[PDB]
């Protein structure tokens, strides 16, 4: 991995010496460099994952989720680099710093063999992203307790399994891995290693700091939180579940029925939302319920989906994100209704929306419903009930995508609005350079569907 | 082309034409032109293409995979035996796949070549897709996600260990 | 008390004599 | 039809059950009974992939029919006579069922008949 | 909010519009609407105006239950089958200053008539804002009637938006 | 915006009553908060419950897709009523006739298929016949196990 | 029931320039100014060349020699044989069904 | 083989390319509509060449061309079934779009937008030919919710006019229920049998099928517009009016039919179905028939005479007769096509008008909308030999001389009777009597793509049902005996309702006062189910997801 980790932390020299109107052009430039030579992971073997050094090995697993974190700095430079145009030097400079040390914790987080040291590269992706969200946001509890429930249990739980099992290391945990026996003290054990991953996913019923966080955040932060760090639970839990059988048969119930009904309830509160980057967000909760309950019913399908899930769902939802910065960049609010009949405007930006909307309620054959019909016939073979809870989650989503689509870009426009300039170059790349790859991955689905393929 | 024992055919039949009317028949007439304007123009190509291919002749192989001790001669905690023979294990659970693969890929093309007889004519190619399902699904079947060569084996076991039992009972 | 009475039953320890 | 007034409205006891039927054995009342000759083989209804539904005791006449049908294309109106053949050959069938549910009729009402007449 | 005049006018278009939906025929039509109209003649010269109201009261409720559940509506009517059809080809005015040059050179006789209305708005504004505070008394408007252009130059106050409206077939 | 202009909690006093109305560009009279229950409305309006398709759309609405003009106060669930949703319009016919009608019909409409199924109409004639024994052997019948025959004789 | 004066005075003057509006819609002359049976058959014969020879060509090409040299690609349902027919595979002739009933 | 699979590709790659070629490539915005017109034509002609093949020696394929995935024990492939219901209806199909095309071309003439129109009008053919030809239920879901998007985008095409996207929505949300069934049936498939493929789940053939033909079932109860599920249909009559030309007859609706049409040989051997699948085509025919006898906007007659007659296919499948339900398909397309085509021309004519109530003495004015009106009309109502007494009365004779539900026997005929009626409705008030329309005299019909258009369907509205039935290999055993009253049932009742309808619209000429019945008003304004429905369901859904 240090072919990708030198020349990420190369990328700061660069920026910090760059001229002082080349800090966007350099750093976009070589961040899609690096991108481009994260294709050479996808080497990977039908039996043995690639096993890099004693630290560090990519599976089918991270390696899309390593080239998906690597095309996004790119892609967030350029979501970023207009409102941060009259920041003064320095700042642009600090704000690039936090996206590369963000993306240099990524990478290693992901190919981290160790699961001690996933953690702690795990808890370092928190330190940049909140100083992103707050030191470039647009205006505690939680903090609380989500370290008291989420991320000190599982510190523990990893160090006692050290202990007894002697290591943490993925590999030699496959291999000694022994079945978990119920007992009062095991109930805790699994509870302390999954909840960290639940609060992060998130879980319905711990969701709630997501919205928040969306309103607040910078374009660049959405982006990344919507896009990586979420699926940093739902890659943990795929990982730490090798070692929470057979236990999982009944633990998983109240979390499946959390995700099964936060389905539909966060789908429908997308309905009744008034502020876009809020509907987005609940969108997201909605998505990743999905993953969580196909990561706990463990099953070759589910796993498979749940990989082209988070693939998926991570440009898609970062796609919608930066069009609704485009609209918001505009009228400088987030407000739904305030802006409508765009399309009569700025038709070519319409049809991003279209499309976006189009993945985002899994139009076939696009990975979106690659990856949400292989959750939903693995479930089926579950609980053949399941079938009624995520057809009629279907049904809803459609209706919010649909609804996003036409409340902002149909209808008539609103007259006052006389600032509704034509789209930049730069914003449809932006749109492009998600909605091209999405739709390219549906030619070749495989490489996106993780290790149990 | 490819192996027609590993994909049979069984041998065409084709009826003579025996025309009963004195109208020309049209697709006597498309068949000429298509092998006329469409097919000789595409071999002619094709024979340019294979002449430049005769030219420079270099080869590919089939990887062997020479055979190691299975999981059930592993020593517990023994990773680097264990290591052999999962990898072992796993490449073998991804043959199995194109083996079932291989044989409903002869029962869907029976289906469609039998036509509106195929419920008869199709048995032996039902009852072997039965047979090789029921294998597959006694290997591999409910092991889950995390499944393992051990994981294998333990399912295995139990299931010898009820077919002792209902030796027994009998 | 829930917890206090899992671990009397799964001998939970609080002030745990040194051992290593 | 008039006949389910009977059965519905009337005495079903005397009307025959399309389900069940025939309830009678196919030679009472009848002094040695011919079985149906099948001139079609199992082998030739198989090669001219006949819909199984077809396969009955007119199906020789349908072989030849789309036989013609197939040497004629593509005069689409050159096998009205072997069309009308096989058409025939089914009137004859239909109206052996319906024979068969005359016949079972009558005998239940003679069932009828006999068991007032032992009342 | 409406006179006892205007309900009773109201009623009659509504009353005859839903009539002409029952009759389709032009001659029934005519027929009936006549007979209507001298039921509407039959009270014109009600004094008591306790009494003219009470004949409108039960002149809506008979409505109501003779009224079309499927009235005529003029296609262009609010709920007609073309109603807003063009407006998604309504664009605004605004929108030609983000023209690029390339494009206004194009049509240089229009965007040379277009900096004529342009400069016009701009020279007319602040006479237009001073027209109102000068004919608003304190506290604000009471209705919402806008007043002419009482000088000879001047521009009626608040008229950019009503002049330079979209087409109602814009293409 | 500040946050005097910003909705605030339930009033009290009829002072804050007074104020409230006057921040929601309502007079005294009409401004009504919701009930002082749990839910957390405060004090913002509790405005008709009438769909936006009910008002006038020959009148110069600020916003004629919505047909609200701006400044005036929004219906709590104004997203709920748009023109594309939930629509409270008199109908013609009452309510409570129009469900009472709906549902005779299709509960009359089920029974009769009810009764339909349990007396089918068909045609007086015997089961149709087949040879081979009832086509053994194109049914997919074992050819190794011997069929019991069935016979089919003429009339 | 009709405009008062300063109603009816205020449409005037919006009409006037309504009007003067609508009549500098009109193009000039000159604008948009703008930068630098044998048809029947060419059109035709061009377009059946390019929308369906080279497309056919291309097609068969695929199917000849990448899809028809794999197993199983292309399945034909069997010819129907009849009674009668004869096989030019094998020169196999199919013996005639029996003699019919007279009907 | 080699030119049979050729040139089958060759009729969808022909239609794929003018959107290819939108991406800057010797593109003519000149007159992209004449190009994606000629495609279709062109694409028609080489469609014929596989068929009459099939016509001639009955021959049938299967491509799978391209593997695209393999999930362990499941290859799923690009996979072509060019079978008979294939073979028979993609030339049908491609000869009514050609048809409409060139209708459009002479109808959204002034749209500035006419070459995007012309791109989703073929995008929406393409997606609907991915169904028909697809092999693997993974492919024809693609088609299946292609379709359904693309009526979203052409149902509200007027995204300015709210009710147009209200429209386009509910057309959405209906079909995505039925889409609850369909990935029921591929869940069921998939974990029972161990496929996706036509070929594997026939050949397995299972016996415990109630689970996957209710998924199916459902489906086509959202996709035809079947009760319960079919307000969406008459909404749909926002889009222009070529849009409801091809959603109504060869695209869309008849897929749900279709769906069920593929899967017969499951539902031959399941009772509990076909009982399902009559009873519901039964109260669809009668229920929509009904609602059109009270309507006056003249393409919401005809969208509810689209879902009665898709209730009769349905009808048809529960009496366990695909093969007449497939051909009522095709004859059906040829003049429910041509009868939009006409209500356009009528509506062009009087600018925009669509209410019969402002029509009338359009006799003479437009004498060749009134020929191709009457035909399509008589075809419609079953009139001997023309394209329409093809299927429809074979299907009458088939659901007669069947052991079925003798209510949804009924039901299905009154709702013949009721087809007559509303005919003779939409004759009478827009043909009949003295002109109700404005002065100003627009009327012109001579324009040569809507003559040529229109006349093409005529054709096939006049013999398409005849050369059709004439050319189809038998796959049953019709039957063609029985007593004269239940031969001639059809007629009579077709007949009967010519009669009661010509004295009810004679009625409404005298100078007597008109009260409204209950009666009358659940017709008009549909038995209610959208007025409750529509305002009760988004309230309880909506009104919960804030709190
Ligand atoms: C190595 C390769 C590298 C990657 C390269 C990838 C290709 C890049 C394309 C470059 C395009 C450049 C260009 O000239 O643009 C032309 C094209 C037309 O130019 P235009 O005339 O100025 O109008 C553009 C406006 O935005 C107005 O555009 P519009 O409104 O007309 O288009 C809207 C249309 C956009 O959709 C389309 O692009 C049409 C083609 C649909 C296929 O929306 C839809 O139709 C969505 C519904 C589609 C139905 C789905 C059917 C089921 C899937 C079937 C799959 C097949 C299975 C077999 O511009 C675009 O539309 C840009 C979108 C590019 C994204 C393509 C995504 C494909 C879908
Ligand atoms: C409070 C729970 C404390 C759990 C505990 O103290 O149990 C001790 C046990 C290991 O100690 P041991 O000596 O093996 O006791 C015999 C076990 N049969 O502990 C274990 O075996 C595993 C301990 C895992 C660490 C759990 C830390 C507490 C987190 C529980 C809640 C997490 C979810 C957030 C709520
Ligand atoms: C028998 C076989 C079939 C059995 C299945 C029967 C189940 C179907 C029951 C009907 C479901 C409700 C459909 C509602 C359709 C709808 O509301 O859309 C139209 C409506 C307004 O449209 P409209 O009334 O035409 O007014 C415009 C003209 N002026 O639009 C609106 O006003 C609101 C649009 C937003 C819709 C939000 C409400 C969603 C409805 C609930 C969906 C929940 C999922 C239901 C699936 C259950 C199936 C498991
Ligand atoms: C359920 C399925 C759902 C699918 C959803 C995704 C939809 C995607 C759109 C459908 C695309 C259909 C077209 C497929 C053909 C393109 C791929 C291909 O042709 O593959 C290469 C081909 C042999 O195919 P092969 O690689 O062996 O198949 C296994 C692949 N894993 O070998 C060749 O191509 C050689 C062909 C020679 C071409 C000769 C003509 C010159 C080229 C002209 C154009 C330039
Ligand atoms: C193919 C044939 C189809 C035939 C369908 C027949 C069944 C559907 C019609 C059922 C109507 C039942 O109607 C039920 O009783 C009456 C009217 O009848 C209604 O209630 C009211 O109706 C009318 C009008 O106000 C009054 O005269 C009556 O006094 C009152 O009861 C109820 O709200 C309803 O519950
Ligand atoms: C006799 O030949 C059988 C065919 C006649 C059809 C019967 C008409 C429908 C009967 C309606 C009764 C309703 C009871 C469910």
């Amino acid at each position: 991995m240090l072919k990708y980790i030198i020349p990420t932390i190369m990328l700061m020299p660069l920026t910090w010496l760059s001229k002082n109107n080349m800090i966007w052009v350099n750093s976009t430039a070589h961040s899609l460099l690096i991108s481009f030579t994260s294709l050479l992971l996808m080497n990977q073997f039908g039996d043995n994952s690639l096993n890099f050094s004693l630290l560090f090995f990519s599976d089918s697993l991270s390696t899309p989720l390593l080239i998906l974190t690597m095309w996004l700095l790119p892609l967030m430079l350029m979501a970023s680099q207009h409102h941060l145009s009259k920041e003064n030097l320095t700042r642009k400079k600090l704000f690039i710093t936090m996206l590369i040390s963000l993306q240099l914790f990524l990478i290693m987080t992901f190919t981290a063999m160790e699961l001690i040291l996933f953690y702690i590269l795990f808890e370092a992706t928190l330190v940049p992203t909140l100083i992103i969200i707050t030191r470039w946001g647009n205006q505690g509890l939680y903090f609380l307790f989500y370290t008291l429930a989420g991320s000190l249990p599982l510190l523990v739980a990893l160090i006692y399994i050290q202990n007894t099992v002697g290591s943490l290391n993925f590999l030699m945990l496959q291999y000694w891995v022994q079945p978990v026996h119920n007992s009062w003290s095991n109930v805790f054990m699994w509870l302390a290693c999954m909840m960290a991953f639940m609060v992060k996913m998130p879980l319905y019923g711990l969701h709630l700091w997501l919205p928040k966080a969306h309103v607040e955040a910078p374009i660049a932060g959405s982006m990344v939180l919507a896009a990586v760090l979420l699926k940093l639970g739902g890659y943990g839990m795929l990982r730490i579940t090798l070692i929470l059988n057979p236990m999982t048969d009944f633990m998983a119930y109240p979390f499946i029925m959390l995700s099964l009904w936060g389905m539909i309830m966060t789908s429908s509160i997308c309905l009744r939302q008034t502020d876009l980057k809020s509907l987005i967000a609940y969108s997201s909760v909605s998505h990743m319920a999905l993953v969580i309950v196909a990561i706990l019913i463990q099953t070759p399908w589910s796993y498979m989906g749940a990989t082209a899930l988070m693939i998926a769902h991570g440009l898609t939802s970062s796609m919608l994100f930066c069009l609704a910065n485009s609209n918001y960049e505009r009228i400088h609010s987030r407000t739904m209704i305030l802006a409508r009949g765009l399309q009569t405007l700025l038709p070519l930006m319409a049809t991003w929306w279209l499309l976006a909307s189009l993945t985002n309620l899994a139009l076939p054959p696009t990975i979106n419903l690659i990856g949400e019909l292989f959750v939903v016939m693995s479930t089926f073979s579950w609980s053949n009930i399941t079938i009624i809870l995520m057809g009629v989650n279907m049904v809803i989503t459609a209706l919010y995508s649909l609804y996003m689509l036409i409340m902002t870009q149909r209808g008539k426009y609103t007259y006052h609005i006389n600032n509704i300039s034509p789209s930049f170059t730069r914003e449809n790349a932006l749109m492009s350079l998600h909605i091209l790859p999405l739709l390219l991955l549906t030619l070749n689905p495989k490489i996106i569907l993780g290790p149990l393929y | 082309s490819w192996d027609k024992d590993v994909y049979p055919e069984p041998p065409r039949r084709t009826p003579a034409p025996s025309p009963q009317t004195s109208l020309p028949n049209p697709i006597t007439y498309l068949t000429k032109a298509f092998d006329l304007l469409v097919d000789r123009p595409v071999t002619l190509v094709r024979e340019f293409i294979e002449r430049q291919h005769a030219k420079n002749k270099y080869y590919y192989y089939h990887r062997e995979f020479r055979r190691v001790p299975d999981i059930t001669e592993c020593q517990e905690k023994d990773v680097l035996c264990m290591f052999e023979a999962e990898m072992q294990w796993r490449r073998d659970y991804k043959v199995d796949q194109e083996i079932v693969n291989i044989i409903q890929e002869r029962l869907k093309a029976c289906q469609q070549r039998e036509g509106e007889s195929h419920r008869q004519n199709c048995a032996k190619e039902l009852e072997q897709f039965t047979q090789v399902v029921k294998a597959y699904q006694d290997r591999y079947h409910d092991l889950g996600a995390h499944y393992s060569a051990r994981k294998c084996l333990a399912k295995q076991k139990q299931r010898m260990l009820a077919e002792r039992k209902a030796a027994k009972e009998a | 008390a829930a917890l206090v009475k899992m671990g009397q039953l799964e001998g939970w320890q609080v002030f745990a004599e040194p051992k290593v | 039809g008039a006949h389910l007034a009977r059965r519905y409205l009337g005495d079903a006891s005397v009307e025959p059950d399309p389900l069940r039927m025939p309830t009678f054995p196919p030679d009472y009342g009848f002094p040695e009974r011919k079985e149906r000759e099948m001139v079609a083989t199992q082998q030739e209804m198989n090669d001219a992939q006949l819909v199984l539904q077809q396969r009955d005791y007119c199906a020789h006449y349908l072989i030849r029919f789309l036989k013609c049908k197939r040497d004629s294309f593509p005069n689409f109106l050159a096998c009205k006579h072997e069309r009308h053949d096989w058409d025939y050959c089914e009137h004859l069938d239909y109206v052996k069922r319906m024979k068969e549910f005359e016949r079972e009729r009558r005998l239940l009402q003679r069932k009828k008949r006999r068991e007032q007449r032992e009342a | 909010y409406l006179t006892h005049q205007q309900k009773v006018l109201r009623l009659y278009k509504r009353a005859l519009r839903h009539l002409e939906s029952w009759c389709i025929h032009r001659d029934k039509y005519r027929y009936f609407a006549c007979l209507l109209r001298a039921r509407f003649d039959e009270h014109k010269n009600e004094k008591d105006m306790v009494k003219a109201t009470q004949l409108l009261r039960e002149a809506e409720e008979e409505f109501w239950h003779g009224q079309h559940p499927q009235p005529y509506i003029f296609p262009e009517s609010p709920g007609g089958t073309s109603y807003e059809r063009y407006e998604c080809y309504k664009v605004p005015e605004w929108c030609l200053d983000d023209w690029h040059p390339s494009e206004k050179a194009m049509y240089p006789d229009y965007f040379a008539k277009r900096e004529q209305w342009k400069k016009l708005r701009r020279e007319s504004w602040e006479r237009e804002v001073k027209q109102l505070q000068e004919e608003t008394p304190v506290g604000g408007p009471r209705t919402e009637a806008l007043p002419p252009a009482r000088k000879q130059g001047d521009l009626p106050p608040l008229w950019w938006h009503i002049v330079t409206r979209p087409r109602e077939r814009p293409m | 915006i500040t946050k005097d202009m910003l909705p605030g909690p339930y009033p009290k006093t009829p002072e804050e009553r007074a104020a409230a109305a006057k921040k929601y560009n309502m007079r005294v009279e009409d401004y009504e908060p919701y009930p002082d229950d749990g839910t957390g409305y405060g004090d913002y309006p509790k405005l008709p419950d009438r769909s936006q398709q009910e008002r006038d759309p020959w009148y110069d609405w600020d916003h004629p897709d919505l047909r609200l003009n701006w400044g005036e106060p929004m219906h709590w669930d104004l997203d709920m009523y748009i023109r594309n949703r939930v629509d409270t319009s008199p109908t013609p016919v009452n309510w409570n006739l129009m469900c009472k009608h709906l549902f005779g019909f299709v509960a009359f409409m089920l029974f009769m298929f009810w009764v339909g199924e349990t007396y089918p109409a068909y045609q007086p004639v015997g089961p149709k016949q087949y040879p081979y024994n009832n086509l053994y052997l194109e049914r997919g019948g074992d050819p190794n196990k011997e069929p019991e025959p069935v016979v089919h004789y003429e009339i | 029931s009709g405009y008062t004066p300063e109603e009816k005075l205020r449409l005037q003057q919006l009409r006037e320039l309504r009007r003067r509006w609508l009549k500098d819609q009109e193009l000039s002359p000159r604008e948009p100014v703008l930068p630098p049976v044998i048809y029947k058959t060419y059109r035709h014969s061009i377009f059946a060349f390019t929308h369906v020879l080279i497309p056919v060509w291309i097609i068969h090409y695929y199917l000849k020699y990448h899809v028809t040299t794999k197993p199983y690609t292309i399945v034909e349902k069997k010819p129907r044989i009849f009674p009668g027919d004869t096989i030019l595979e094998t020169g196999e002739v199919i013996p005639p069904m029996k003699e019919f009933p007279d009907q | 083989m080699n030119m049979f699979s050729s040139l089958s590709l060759v009729t969808l790659l022909l239609l794929t390319m003018p959107i290819m070629m939108m991406s800057f490539n010797t593109y003519k915005p000149s007159n992209y509509p004449l190009y994606v017109k000629t495609a279709i034509s062109y694409a028609f002609i080489t469609s014929m060449i596989p068929t009459m093949m099939f016509i001639h020696s009955g021959q049938e394929l299967i491509i799978s061309n391209w593997h695209w995935l393999t999930i362990q024990t499941l290859k799923l492939s690009l996979s072509f079934k060019m079978d008979y219901f294939s073979m028979m209806f993609i030339p049908v199909a491609l000869f009514v779009t050609w048809s409409i095309m060139e209708f459009s071309m002479w109808y959204m003439y002034s749209d500035p937008n006419i070459n995007k129109f012309f791109k989703y009008l073929l995008l929406f053919l393409i997606t609907m030919l991915i169904l028909v030809t697809a092999n693997n239920l993974f492919q024809l879901f693609i088609g299946w919710e292609g379709v359904g998007i693309m009526s979203f985008l052409l149902i509200g095409w007027w995204y300015g006019r709210a009710d147009a996207n209200t429209a386009a929505l509910q057309a959405i949300l209906y079909n995505r229920i039925g889409d609850i069934g369909f990935i029921l049936a591929m869940a069921w498939f998939l974990t029972n049998l161990n496929t996706w493929d036509l070929q594997q789940i026939f050949m397995l053939n299972p016996s415990d099928s109630n689970m996957p033909l209710i998924g199916l079932a459902l489906a086509a109860t959202g996709k035809s517009a079947q009760f319960g599920l079919h307000p969406w249909l008459p909404s749909a009559m926002e889009g222009p009016t070529p849009v409801s030309a091809l959603l109504h007859s060869s695209t869309m609706v008849v897929a749900g039919i279709f769906l069920l049409i593929r899967f017969y040989p499951l539902t031959e051997n399941n009772k509990y179905i076909q009982s399902i699948t009559l009873c519901l085509g039964a109260i669809t025919t009668l229920f929509t028939a009904m609602c059109a006898l009270t309507q006056n906007d003249i393409k919401k007659i005809i969208a509810f005479s689209t879902s009665s007659q898709l209730g009769l296919m349905m009808v048809t499948i529960g009496i366990n007769q695909p093969y007449l339900a497939f051909l009522h398909i095709c004859t059906h397309a040829f003049f429910k096509a041509m009868l939009f085509m006409c209500s356009g021309s009528i509506i062009h004519s009087l600018n925009d008008e669509q209410d019969i109530r402002k029509m009338g003495g359009l006799f003479k004015a437009m004498p060749f909308t009134t020929t191709a009106l009457i035909v399509g009309s008589l075809a419609l109502t079953g009139m001997p030999f023309l394209t329409g007494f093809y299927s429809k009365d074979l299907i009458i004779e088939a659901a007669n001389t069947s052991y079925t539900n003798a209510w949804a026997l009924l039901m299905t005929l009154i709702a013949t009777s009721f087809t007559a009626i509303y005919s003779t409705r939409i004759i009478f008030f827009a043909l009949l009597g003295q002109p109700r329309f404005p002065t100003l005299v627009n009327i012109n019909e001579n324009n040569p793509l809507l003559i040529n258009s229109i006349k093409r369907l005529l054709i096939g509205s006049l013999f398409a049902g005849y050369i059709i039935s004439n050319n189809i290999p038998p796959t049953t055993i019709p039957q063609m005996t029985m007593p004269y009253y239940l031969k001639t049932t059809a007629l009579i009742v077709t007949i009967l309702g010519f009669i009661l309808a010509l004295e009810i619209s004679n009625m409404t000429k005298n100078l007597k006062y008109h009260y409204p019945s209950n009666a009358f008003k659940f017709s008009t304004l549909l038995g209610y189910f959208p007025t409750i429905m529509h305002r009760l369901a988004p309230y309880m859904n909506l009104s919960m997801s804030q709190k």
